[PDB]
């Protein structure tokens, strides 16, 4: 018990401690900037005439 | 994957001969069936069609009223049934395979087939442009096929097949919805068309590809075959 | 649906839907029953009376021409919260209790607890199975006693409307009479009138389990129908 | 055990001290998408039980559905026809996955065992072609990375990579301290996302098949993971009316999609095609579709019983949901 | 003015309640079992006549005349008749229905399912056609009283239903001895084992019985006793009669839909 995992859990928790890491305001701009980019390739979001959807009627 | 025909022989005239082909090593009861008639100086040309649930029911207008078919699951048999054989009836008749969903190859597997000798409209014409061409073992040759009416349908297929049958052997498919690969053809193969007119592409060029090439339509129900361009090498 | 291919498609479309209909009435006409219990418990024995590391088994046995499902929990883990959400619709569950051993008493009734008391588990009621009766009874008349693990059996009497056996000693009926009342208070104080429990007397010699589940089943169902019908 | 209560508390000051600005301070100058209207296109019957998994298929236009009865259905979603039906030899199935090339599909469930059905076999018909063994929990969760590699999940708090073409795993991925209950795959194919009822999920590298980070603040266990399209960021679910967006490189929770009018929990959660949309199913009865950026409340896909799985289209075409009345709508 | 308004009260009302649940059922797919398609077309059967025949047969009462021809007459009743035996056959097949789930629980969804429901409908739908049609052009009922159905009555305008001592009694038989019977067992039945389960731990069924017992057997007793009389009862009474009969009509739909907490969405 004691004599071994403990062993292990000091391991993976000190190989998890060290991360390189961002600011969160840059995180909240790649994000964004895939929402913009393809807002248009999206027929979800913009609605679609009955023309060029397979879903109609 | 084998089917067996039995029957064949040559009957006098006004007689009836019960003609049967058997399959064995797939699920046979999931396949539709059809007959394809063929002369010995002539194309190919379809006689009949069965549907899986025996539910459906075609026949070639030449002869309605003198063939019928038959399926029989528990055993895996079937049969055509011929009466008052006429002095036409002296072709080859196959037995091919056929499954129906999205996505599927029909026109995949053919029979052996049989011989019978005989001792004595409205449908789309589908034409093809020559009846043979000199070529050499590692140029491009290219066959053309024509129609008479768009094959392209508004759900946006075209039902177009290529078939080359070998010097010797039964029918393959090479080419279904004339744009589409079979299962274990060479990779070298290809189809384009834009609606009306249709031309097949070899890149190299092997000595397995000499034959004669077909071109059939199922847009419509009779099925009709094209003539056939053999390749000489 | 225009082409021949379309109609074809639509045609083995239809052949599955009437494989599924023979499916549904085949179906229909079935009862699926849940089997839990310890392993001190005897359930691996009635099991096979009534008839790798897998999950799940199977045993089918019919009476009076109905078929039954009896579905035992192979091994998993010892959690049981996260799939016990899929048997809410089974028509009863069969509880096997070894009340012969004086110790592996409490973990049983704590174990019924959390059954009858799980969310997912309403409507659902269950049969009571006491077994290995032979071995309290040969642990009783040699006097490992009762009153040293429970202190409250020295003031229990037998209940007024008890029925013995034929051949049986005085003693052997106060003991067995206060376990069953043991099992039988937890399921009063709940469930508000929608499912019930069906407690018994097992032994390892027995061939009537069968005929039991026939009957709770059929109650179970005939007052479910009644309470449908406003009725109840 | 004092110093790993250090260590944990040096990562958590390191995130603490990193959060300059929550998600809604950038994104509180756009315009929201506002009202959107999705009606129901089709409703496809004939499951008997209820319906437990669902997947769509890189082609946009198939799909398969996993019931209870023991059975398995491959629909065509623009006819509405029935393309395959399967029996299963064991009828409590919890998942099912469909292969990208559109070859095989798998399925398990109660029974420890992970099946694999081909669909492209000489005769016409669909057989079982390997039955992976091993697992000593019930299997939650399956997918395909390709047509010889193959990533389960199970009830026995460990996950598993396995080898179709010998039936033997090889890796092995544990460290969770509850049953799995669902994971998530990687574009690229290089990672995967994994939750367990022990309220933690967890980051995996499949190549050398060791854990990389650690997720954590939800209350209750996890019930269903989605992940982002860019790649970065990736979407939980818990039984406490509540879901979250976790950032990979940042390692920290952004904004919580919520609201007090929710009291049970969410059953599946599925992205759009550009992030725009978050949609998630809950136990009422119902289908929540939320901004994915400002944490708004834009629509309802509103089934008579409880709604167990979705799926959005790859190409955003559609939306299929599932639900415990045998029922599959299909929303455009 | 006064007889309209209830007239119109009772037409509208079973309008009413008829369409209401057939667009339940349809429309909705949770409520899609075998049994209940059994009360669909009830519904179906029992709009047909408020439509019709209310409105038609309330005018003979109103003004004490007919004004119509000949021809129609005999569609007049054969419609009137024809309805309401299917109505009560469909009563009949409900309670069925209900014995059949209470007294056998284990295999209830195999015996009622689908398959027995529509050949109930059928029957239901063919067999009173079948009766109304042939006995009211042939002209069995009128053969031994022509000379008093046309004596009196066919004089002054009128369009009266006429019985012999013969086809009467069968009438009284096929229309209501059988289904009232067969609902009396039924429901003596399950009161027992209702009650009999209660103590171990009886008014929907006495209702029920009530409701029918009270709406139907005084016209059926006047019609099967005024021919041995020698016609003595009044032509009002007997509209009334038929208007209590009629009742019966907008009553069914009531307690056998919204009675139930099943039905209450
Ligand atoms: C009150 N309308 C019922 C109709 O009235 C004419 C005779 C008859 C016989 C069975 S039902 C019926």
């Amino acid at each position: 018990a004691s004599i071994a995992q403990a062993r292990k859990l000091v391991e993976q928790l000190k190989m998890e401690a060290n991360i390189d890491r961002i600011k969160v305001s840059k995180a909240a701009a790649d994000l964004m900037a895939y929402c913009e980019a393809h807002a248009k390739e999206d027929p979800l979001l913009t609605p679609v005439p009955a023309s060029e959807n397979p879903f109609r009627e | 994957v084998q089917l067996v025909e039995s029957g064949g022989g040559l009957v006098q005239p006004g007689g009836s001969r019960k003609l049967s082909c058997s399959a064995s090593g797939f699920a046979f009861s999931s396949f539709g069936m059809h007959w394809v008639r063929q002369a010995p100086e002539k194309g190919l040309e379809w006689v009949a069609y069965i549907s899986s649930g025996s539910g459906t029911i075609y026949y070639a207008d030449t002869v309605k009223g003198r063939f019928t078919i038959s399926r029989d699951d528990p055993k895996n048999t079937l049969f055509l049934q011929m009466t008052s054989l006429r002095s036409e009836d002296t072709a080859m008749y196959y037995c091919v395979r056929s499954i129906y969903y999205y996505g599927s190859s029909p026109f995949d597997f053919w029979g052996q087939g049989t011989t019978l000798t005989v001792s004595a409209s409205a449908d789309i014409v589908m034409t093809q442009a020559t009846s043979s061409v000199p070529v050499t073992p590692g140029e491009s040759v290219s066959i053309s096929c024509r129609s008479s009416k768009s094959l392209l349908h508004s759900n946006g297929n075209t039902y177009l097949y290529w078939f080359l049958q070998r010097p010797g052997q039964s029918p393959q498919l090479l080419i279904y919805r004339m744009s589409n690969l079979a299962s274990g053809v060479p990779d070298r193969f290809s189809g384009s068309g834009s609606g009306t007119a249709f031309t097949l592409t070899i890149s190299r060029l092997e000595a397995e590809d000499v034959g004669v090439y077909y071109c059939m339509q199922h847009l419509e129900y009779p099925l009709t075959f094209g003539a056939g361009t053999k390749l000489e090498l | 649906t225009l082409s021949a291919e379309d109609k074809a498609a639509v045609e083995r479309s239809k052949m599955i839907e009437k494989q599924l209909q023979k499916d549904k009435q085949v179906y229909r006409a079935t009862h699926r029953l849940l089997l839990l219990g310890a392993d001190n418990s005897g359930k691996s024995t009635i099991v096979k009376q009534m008839r790798k590391t897998s999950g799940i088994f199977e045993t089918k046995f019919q009476v009076d021409k109905v078929n039954f499902h009896m579905f035992d929990v192979g091994a998993q883990r010892d959690e049981r919260r996260k799939w016990i959400q899929c048997f809410n619709d089974v028509t009863a569950i069969i509880f096997v209790v070894d009340s012969s051993d004086y110790n592996r008493l409490q973990e049983a009734l704590n174990d019924f607890k959390s059954i009858w008391n799980n969310r997912w588990l309403r409507t659902i009621s269950v049969i009571l199975f006491l077994n290995k009766q032979d071995l309290l009874a040969e642990k009783v008349l040699a006097g490992s006693k009762i009153e040293d693990y429970f202190p409250e059996f020295a003031r229990y009497t037998t209940p007024e409307d008890a029925t013995p056996e034929p051949g049986e000693d005085p003693r052997v009926t106060r003991a067995k009479y206060f376990i069953r009342d043991e099992f039988l208070r937890i399921s009063t104080a709940s469930g508000d009138g929608r499912h019930y429990c069906y407690p018994h007397f097992t032994c390892s010699v027995d061939t009537e389990n069968a005929r039991r589940i026939f009957n709770d089943c059929r109650d179970i169902i005939q007052r479910m129908h009644l309470r449908q019908y406003e009725l109840l | 055990r004092q110093e790993a209560e250090q260590l944990k508390n040096q990562i958590r000051d390191a995130r603490k001290a990193c959060a300059d600005a929550t998600l809604s301070q950038i994104t509180n100058n756009i315009d929201p998408v506002g009202r959107i209207q999705m009606r129901t296109r089709r409703t496809l019957r004939g499951h008997l039980a209820k319906i437990y998994a669902m997947h769509w298929g890189t082609d946009s236009r198939l799909l398969v559905s996993a019931s209870q009865d023991g059975k398995l259905i491959i629909w065509d979603s623009y006819t509405t026809n029935k393309v395959h039906a399967i029996p299963l030899r064991s009828s409590w199935v919890m998942t099912c996955a469909y292969a990208p090339s559109g070859n095989y599909v798998a399925c398990g469930g109660l029974d420890n065992i992970c099946s694999i059905y081909n669909l492209k076999t000489r005769e016409g018909n669909v057989r079982v072609s390997r039955e992976l063994a091993g697992h000593t929990g019930y299997l939650s969760c399956c997918r395909f990375l390709d047509d010889n590699q193959i990533v389960t999940s199970s009830g026995d708090t460990t996950c598993a990579l396995w080898d179709i073409e010998t039936g033997q795993q090889t890796t092995t991925f544990t460290g969770h301290t509850g049953d799995v209950m669902s994971l998530s795959l990687a574009p690229d194919t290089r990672l995967f996302v994994s939750g367990a009822c022990d309220a933690s999920a967890k980051l995996w590298d499949v190549r050398e098949g060791m854990c990389r980070q650690t997720f954590t603040g939800h209350e209750s266990d996890i019930n269903a993971i989605c992940f982002f399209p860019n790649g970065n960021a990736f979407a939980t679910g818990s039984d406490d009316a509540t879901c979250r967006l976790f950032d990979l490189r940042a390692d920290q929770e952004l904004m919580t999609y919520s609201h007090d009018n929710i009291i049970c929990g969410i059953t599946s959660v599925s992205f759009s095609k550009s992030g725009r949309l978050l949609l998630a199913g809950y136990d009422d009865f119902n289908c929540n579709v939320w901004d994915a950026l400002k944490a708004d409340r834009a629509g309802v896909l509103a089934h008579d019983n409880r709604v167990s799985c979705l799926g959005v289209t790859d190409d955003g075409m559609a939306v299929a949901t599932g639900s415990w009345d045998s029922f599959l709508k299909i929303w455009n | 003015a006064s007889l309209y308004s209830l007239m119109s009260l009772i037409i509208l009302a079973t309008l009413v309640g008829n369409l209401i649940v057939i667009i339940s059922i349809s429309h909705f797919k949770q409520l899609h079992t075998p049994t209940n398609w059994l009360l669909h077309s009830m519904a179906i059967v029992d709009f047909l006549l408020g439509c019709l025949i209310m409105p038609c047969s309330m005018v003979r009462t109103v003004e004490r005349c007919w004004y119509f021809g000949e021809i129609l007459c005999k569609v007049h009743t054969s419609t009137d008749i024809m309805l309401s035996s299917a109505s009560i056959f469909h009563l009949a097949f409900i309670s069925i229905d209900r014995y059949c789930a209470v007294c056998d629980p284990l295999r209830y969804k195999a015996k009622i399912n689908i398959s027995t429901i529509l050949v109930m409908i059928l029957v239901s739908w063919s067999l009173p056609a079948v009766y109304a049609f042939g006995m009211i052009f042939l002209e069995l009922n009128l053969k031994g009283v022509e000379e008093l159905y046309r004596s009196q009555v066919s004089d002054l305008g009128g369009c009266s239903p006429f019985f012999s001592k013969v086809s009467g009694v069968l009438a009284f038989m096929t229309s209501f001895y059988i289904p009232g019977s067969v609902m009396l067992f039924v429901y003596y039945r399950i009161y027992f084992i209702a009650k009999g389960q209660a103590r171990s731990i009886a008014k929907t069924l006495g209702i029920m019985v009530g409701v029918f017992l009270v709406c139907w057997c005084p016209f059926f007793l006047c019609t099967v006793l005024d021919p041995f009389l020698g016609y003595v009862i009044p032509p009002s009474l007997n509209d009334a009669l038929y208007w209590f009969g009629y009742l019966n009509s907008a009553l069914n739909p009531m307690v056998y839909a919204f009675f139930y907490p099943w039905f209450r969405r």
